[PDB]
């Protein structure tokens, strides 16, 4: 690493500096103070203290990109975004007068939705102790389940059998599925949390 | 060549015969304001090509054409 | 020395490749018209009529498609000399399919007209009569990473033996592009495959509009008639680089294409091969240019499956329609 | 409702409906506009369920200009300019529907670079043995003008004796629609077709009999370069195709009864930088040469008051999803984002 050691990461959000001295916690007050003398690491390209920033959704930018193509991934991002913006659109003004309220046209809201529904909480860990590989059930982290079902919903979108439909559109499609605790990234997770609960006897190996 | 010179002359030039075409059926419809014209001509054909200049030859075209 | 891309490489279709309205957009061009009258007198029949306006069941028959492509290679030649001069100047290679090949000879200057249509004309008649002893044909294959092609024709054959029948025949008889072969012989054989596709690992499976199953044994017969059509014609060293079909080199020495010639008649076609010995380079280094001097385009596909940066500079001459009248 | 005008007719709109959106019925839609929106904007229109358009000052003079333009003089041209998505084309559809309320004759191309790339059935012309014809796309633009120009086509009459072929001809006094019939029902004659109708309109319009409006988008696709090969790979120049030989004819100010409107666009282009959007630039000399003496008309950013006007208009069409974008915070980032573009505001709030 070209940082040394007494470098710190920067710290992006706007609204904690703005925090008033009289709100501020002795605890608190003291680390301001620490940071004063700390050394802190140039702010990457990437994060800014813009409101419409989202570190979900550039998390799954990153993931999508490949060989650091990171204009197509997030030309690839903001057309997936418009395409469910767009079709809830479509689907909110064919709907009855009470079926509107229950219609979410936000894109953001309904990518955040989507990949909550997807989230697996246990998991299984390859464990070969007796000659025999044993899988055995383990709670999963919160940033191991975030980490899931993004790659998940990526890997599904990336099946050849998916033949020139272009990636904004699959995404889109398979986000509204997922939002609606439907498709196979859903059933993906059901039958991880199947075949653990198949192998709850194999936890004694922990 | 007059590529290889360094002038358009406005004089016996496309602008010219246009121009005067124009302004003939105008009459039969029915100066330095052509001067201003080929000013405005010869600079956007020579010099840099700005928003200033194309201004200049609007209004010049703008006065020849009674256009307000 | 000449660098890739100034130069050319001329590939001539093969059986398949027919279509009614063939010779339209060459017909006003230079010298057609004359080789044409050739194909009458050596023929015997007007195969401008048929090739322009034909009921395309005639036209697909084995007798009359193959001297059809021959000509109509030919013609476009001619037309691509004319339009390009120095293309046809600045040729490297040259290679044909399977009947295209005696027109790719005809082009190096190995094989004048008259010899090169008599010879695809015996050669047709001999492969109609040798279809027409046992019953055969052509089945494309397109395998998937798990397919085994050698496996799969050894069950062909067991269904057949357990049918009972001489000798059954069923291997690979072209090798077009990396998963997909033509795997030739009897019916039973082909309609085992296409049932037993799912177990064979074989994604798609098409019939060919063939008569029977060509580059196999069962197509002997059709040899020794070729053989002597071809004994009183005089091969010359080819002028160009002319590539073969029964090992996918270049011809060396002229007294071998006699041979050569009729082993490729009952051998399979080495396409795949014969586009790597041509294309085949180092990443980064440049591709000479491509065309396809003939009817349709099935040969762009085969060389974008096998080679799409030598695809990228791939043309075809148009044989149904000219732009200008010249 | 502060970004939208109640006057829904563009003859009446002035320096006062500045920034105010103004509303096209399905009708006019329909009618006058089968092809000329831009492509993003048709989105727009099918998501809001209505099309509304803002009205600006480039558009206002425009207008002015037509309003007080004698007919007798000979028809003058206009050409719209400006940076990269800045409403120029939406601009001269502004005009262009003014124009069609007050039974004028519309000469609407709506991209005229289409005519010089990617060409997959070029022909060579019976009439002219060294020009190509392009039946693909004058066929298309056919039957759009048979669309907006219905209710002329009867009324308007050839006055020569048009010869399709030995077995087929259009006797004269017949009406113009039969040519563009035979230019929709045979795309062989087609280009042939567009020729003769730009022919009769340019003609009779000098008769008096009606207004005619040439609205050309995209206008420097004519004197520049084509991309289109011959069967021996040798390059294609614009004057060979008679859709663009024709299509010159009626640039030049050798007629009067109506106006030529015109719009530069670099998007599309051929061999441009991305960056150039000046009328000599695109033009080119010889494009200068022709359409000089012209009025050029600068179409800009979004001033505050636009800026704020369209954003009120996406946020009263709820178009705006995020929580921070109604904010005053949410339209600074906006504005610094898109600098006032028009067009990268636009996508920018597509997918917020
Ligand atoms: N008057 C207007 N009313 C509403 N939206 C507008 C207006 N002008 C511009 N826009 C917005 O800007 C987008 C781009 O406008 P337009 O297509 O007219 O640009 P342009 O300057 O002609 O572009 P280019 O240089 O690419 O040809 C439109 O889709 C619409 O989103
Ligand atoms: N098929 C056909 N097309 C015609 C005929 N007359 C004119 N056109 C077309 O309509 C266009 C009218 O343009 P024109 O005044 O004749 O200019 P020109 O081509 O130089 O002679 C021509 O370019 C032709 O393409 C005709 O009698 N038969
Ligand atoms: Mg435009």
């Amino acid at each position: 690493s070209r940082y040394s050691p007494e470098f710190k990461d920067p710290l992006i959000d706007k609204e904690y500096y703005r925090k008033p001295v009289e709100e501020l916690t002795e605890e608190e007050k003291y680390v301001r103070e620490l940071k004063k003398t700390q050394l802190i690491k140039a702010a990457p390209a990437g994060k800014t203290s813009s409101v419409f920033e989202d570190p979900v959704i550039s998390k799954f930018t990153n993931m999508m990109m490949i060989g650091g193509n990171k204009v197509l991934a997030r030309s690839l991002m903001i057309q997936t975004l418009e395409a469910v913006k767009r079709k809830q659109f479509e689907k909110y003004h064919a709907a009855s007068a009470e079926e509107q309220a229950t219609i979410e046209r936000n894109p953001y809201t309904i990518f955040h939705q989507a990949l909550k529904n997807c989230e697996p909480m246990i998991g299984l860990v390859p464990i070969l102790k007796g000659g025999r590989f044993y899988q055995v059930p383990v709670p999963l982290p919160d940033r191991r389940r975030r980490f899931l079902a993004m790659k998940w919903m990526i890997t599904e979108c990336r099946d050849k059998k998916h033949q020139r439909t272009l990636m904004p559109e699959k995404l889109s499609h398979k986000l509204l599925e997922a939002f609606h605790n439907q498709g196979p990234v859903i059933k993906r997770k059901h039958d991880l949390h199947k075949m653990a609960e198949a192998n709850r006897a194999l936890a004694h190996y922990r | 060549t007059e590529a290889d010179m360094e002038e358009y002359i406005w004089e016996n030039s496309s602008s010219e015969r246009n121009i005067l075409e124009t302004l003939l059926q105008m009459k039969a419809a029915e100066t330095k304001e052509i001067e201003e014209y080929k000013k405005s001509v010869v600079s956007l054909k020579n010099e840099e090509e700005n928003e200033n200049s194309i201004s200049q030859y609007k209004e010049s075209v703008k006065r020849l054409l009674n256009v307000t | 020395r000449r660098m890739p891309g100034q130069c050319s490489v001329l590939l001539f279709p093969g059986q398949g490749s027919q279509v009614v309205g063939m010779g339209r957009g060459l017909l006003n061009y230079p010298r057609v018209r004359e080789l044409y009258a050739a194909a009458r007198r050596v023929l015997g029949y007007d195969l401008l009529e048929l090739s322009l306006h034909g009921p395309q069941e005639t036209l697909d028959r084995t007798v009359h498609c193959q001297p059809a492509i021959f000509v109509a290679s030919l013609a476009a030649v001619e037309k691509l000399h004319h339009l390009q001069p120095s293309v046809i100047e600045n040729c490297v290679a040259a290679a044909g399919f399977s009947v295209g090949e005696f027109a790719a000879l005809v082009f190096a200057g190995a094989m004048e007209f008259a010899e090169g249509l008599y010879a695809v004309k015996i050669r047709a008649e001999a492969m109609q009569e040798a279809s027409e002893a046992v019953p055969s044909g052509m089945l494309s294959v397109l395998g998937q990473p798990q397919s085994k092609f050698n496996f799969a024709c050894l069950e062909a054959r067991e269904h057949c033996k357990s049918l009972g029948i001489e000798n059954p025949v069923c291997e690979v008889s072209n090798y077009l592009f990396p998963d997909c072969r033509v795997i030739s012989g009897h019916q039973e054989a082909l309609r085992f495959l296409q049932k037993n596709s799912s177990k064979f690992h074989f994604r798609r499976t098409r019939m060919l509009p063939v008569s029977g199953a060509f580059h196999t044994r069962l197509m002997e017969p059709a040899v020794e008639p070729l053989t002597q059509a071809l004994k009183a014609v005089d091969i010359k060293k080819p002028l160009v680089s002319v590539y073969s079909n029964v090992h996918a080199h270049r011809y060396r020495h002229p007294g071998h294409i006699h041979k050569l010639l009729a082993q490729q008649l009952v051998s399979p076609v080495k396409w795949e091969q014969t586009m790597h010995a041509i294309y085949e380079r180092k990443k980064g280094r440049g591709f000479p240019q491509t065309f396809e001097v003939g009817p349709g385009r099935q040969l762009g596909a085969i060389l974008k499956s096998c080679n799409m940066q030598a695809w990228k500079s791939y043309s075809a001459v148009d044989v149904l329609q000219t732009l200008e009248h010249v | 409702a502060i970004s939208r005008t109640n006057e829904n007719d563009p003859a009446k709109h002035g320096d006062q409906h500045e920034g105010q959106h103004y509303n096209i019925s399905p009708q006019d839609l329909e009618t006058v506009f089968p092809h000329g929106l831009p492509p993003r904007f048709v989105m727009q229109v099918k998501t809001f369920s209505e099309a509304c358009l803002m009205v600006r000052k480039p558009a206002l003079e425009l207008l002015h200009y037509l309003k007080n333009t004698s007919f007798a003089y000979p028809a003058i041209r206009y050409l719209l300019y400006g940076e990269k998505g800045t409403g120029k084309t939406l601009s001269l559809c502004h005009v262009i529907h003014f124009c069609a309320k007050q039974d004028w004759l519309i000469l609407h191309i709506p991209d005229a670079h289409l005519w010089v790339k990617n060409c997959r059935d070029l022909l060579q012309s019976s009439y002219n043995k060294q020009r190509f014809d392009q039946p693909l796309e004058a066929s298309t633009w056919l039957k759009n003008f048979k669309t907006t120009n219905e209710r002329f086509l009867n009324q308007i009459k050839v006055q020569e004796k048009y010869v399709w072929n030995k077995r087929e001809s259009t006797e004269k006094g017949s009406p113009l629609g039969e040519v563009v019939e035979q230019g929709i029902t045979r795309v062989r004659n087609a280009t042939d077709a567009v020729g003769i109708v730009l022919k009769e309109l340019k003609r009779q319009s000098s008769l008096g009999m009606f207004h005619l409006l040439v609205a050309v988008d995209g206008i420097n696709a004519l004197w520049g370069r084509t991309t289109l090969k011959r069967e021996d790979k040798s390059p294609i120049a614009p004057e060979e195709l008679a859709l663009v030989h024709n299509l010159r004819k009626m640039m030049k100010n050798d007629w009067h009864g109506g106006a030529i409107v015109s719009a530069l666009s670099q998007t599309g282009s051929l061999f441009k930088p991305r960056k150039a959007y000046l009328p000599q630039e695109l033009l080119g000399k010889e494009g200068f040469d022709a359409l000089d003496p012209f009025i050029p008309i600068l179409v800009s950013n979004y001033n505050p008051k636009e800026f704020e006007s369209c954003i009120q208009y996406y946020l009263e069409n709820n178009w705006l999803q995020h929580e921070k974008a109604p904010t005053e915070e949410g339209k600074k980032e906006l504005l610094f984002l898109s600098n006032a573009n028009p067009s990268l505001l636009e996508r920018h709030c597509a997918y917020l």
